[PDB]
């Protein structure tokens, strides 16, 4: 019928989902960013204080 | 300069003879020093040790 020349086309914006991105025990995490000046110092180490009884 | 006593002189002509010193220069003097990232968290150290360097 009609032969003409031939492309190969990607989709641009169509991407194929694999691969879960869940993070269940992380989140619930608790997240903590001490003062770096000071992290540097203390060898990335700091003590935090237990609820005294 | 030279100087020569008498009249005659003749066949004792002297020449011209100016020295030169020659001034030259060293090696590059350096303070050279290294540095990971976490250690600029406190930049203090390396402020103080610029300032040992001049």
């Amino acid at each position: 019928a009609l032969n003409e020349g031939q492309i190969v086309t990607l989709a641009v914006d169509e991407i194929i989902e694999t691969i879960s991105a869940i993070t269940p025990m992380a989140q619930k995490a608790k997240k903590y960013t001490p003062p770096a000046a000071s992290m540097q110092r203390s060898s990335n180490t700091i003590w935090m204080p237990v609820e005294q009884e | 300069s030279p100087t020569q006593e008498g009249w005659d002189l003749t066949d004792k002509a002297t020449g011209l003879l100016e020295l030169n010193v020659a001034v030259n220069m060293g090696e590059p003097d350096n303070d050279f020093f290294q540095l990971r990232a976490d250690d600029l968290r406190d930049e203090t150290a390396y402020r103080r040790r610029i300032q040992s360097a001049a």
